[PDB]
């Protein structure tokens, strides 16, 4: 159950935005978003 | 309809409602479900939604913020009330026996398993209602409404 | 953008030296006196200072959010 | 995500106001 979530570009908001949906923001109305950083293991080596 | 397992599929909690505070057929889609309406102790009451109304004031609910209440009836009793107030937590053995006899002694007709069972699937096959007509639009401007241009990325677009 | 933690070419520790070089210059000390005040002996290490630019302060001035 | 309640975020009442 993962309705992919956006960040609004000048809100800095999260919006839930799903297949064959606009690509703007709940409020205001942009039409610039950015995603949300991964949930998998990022791990560095402070080399 | 005698069981509070069966009657608390279309309780609409508090973390619902907060996805549809612009949505278009809120009318159609909320006039039917039960609430758990906090008058305040700890006692509760179950009240049914006779339709809607606009507040002349403005509260914040946690991240979001609006100004329409809920005409809400317990039997007789009737009166505004607002969104903030509704609590989470299901209907009790207590609250459903109170509000079951608070039915009996208005006259309502209590709702019956199919009409409960037939309206439950509104609020599902709202849930996953496609955005492809433009109420996108109207949600933004109802939003910006009431919520103040300064906050905050957009001072020098407002200033031009 | 920010001040490195340690000297390319010696290995001192230097992080922990641009504010307290910024005090000792607005102060009044001038920076060959500054230098010395923090603890700068060979050459290699001022550079650091004298030479650091400071973008982060930049970088911040376009908040995300706010 | 339909409602992460994990009771609540201490629900205001009618007549407290
Ligand atoms: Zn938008
Ligand atoms: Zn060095």
């Amino acid at each position: 159950q993962q309705p992919m979530i956006y960040i609004c570009g000048e809100c800095h908001t999260e919006n839930e935005i799903k297949s064959r949906d606009p690509i703007r923001c709940r409020e205001c109305g942009y039409r610039i978003m950015y995603k949300k950083r991964t949930k998998r293991l990022v791990v560095f080596d402070a080399r | 309809v005698s069981l509070p397992e069966e009657l608390n599929r279309v309780r609409l909690s508090r973390h619902k409602l907060e996805r549809w505070c612009h949505m278009p057929f809120f009318a159609k889609t909320v006039t039917g479900c039960f609430v758990r309406i906090g008058i305040g102790k700890p006692v509760y009451r179950v009240a049914e939604i006779t339709g809607v109304v606009e507040t002349a004031k403005v509260y914040q609910l946690g991240g979001t913020r609006t100004n329409k209440g809920l005409q809400l009836r317990h039997g007789n009793d009737q009166r505004v009330f607002r969104l903030e107030f509704v609590s989470n937590q299901e209907f009790t053995e207590s609250e459903f026996m109170k509000w079951k006899e608070a039915m009996f002694s208005a006259g309502m007709q209590l709702p019956t398993l199919d009409e409960i069972n037939k309206k439950e699937l509104s609020i599902k096959e709202a849930l996953n209602y496609k955005f492809n007509d433009q109420d996108i639009e109207e949600i933004v401007k109802e939003k910006e409404r009431f919520r103040k241009a300064p906050p905050n990325y957009a001072m020098k677009k407002t200033q031009l | 953008m920010i001040i490195p933690v340690r000297c390319f070419t010696c290995g001192k520790i230097v992080g922990n030296k641009w504010e307290a070089y910024l005090g000792l210059l607005q102060a009044e000390y001038t920076e060959g006196d500054a230098l010395d005040a923090l603890g700068l002996k060979r050459y290699c290490c001022r550079r650091m200072l004298l030479a650091h630019v400071d973008l982060i302060e930049k970088l911040l001035n376009y908040a995300p959010l706010e | 995500t339909s409602t992460y309640g994990r009771y609540g975020s201490q629900t205001p009442m009618y007549g407290s106001g």
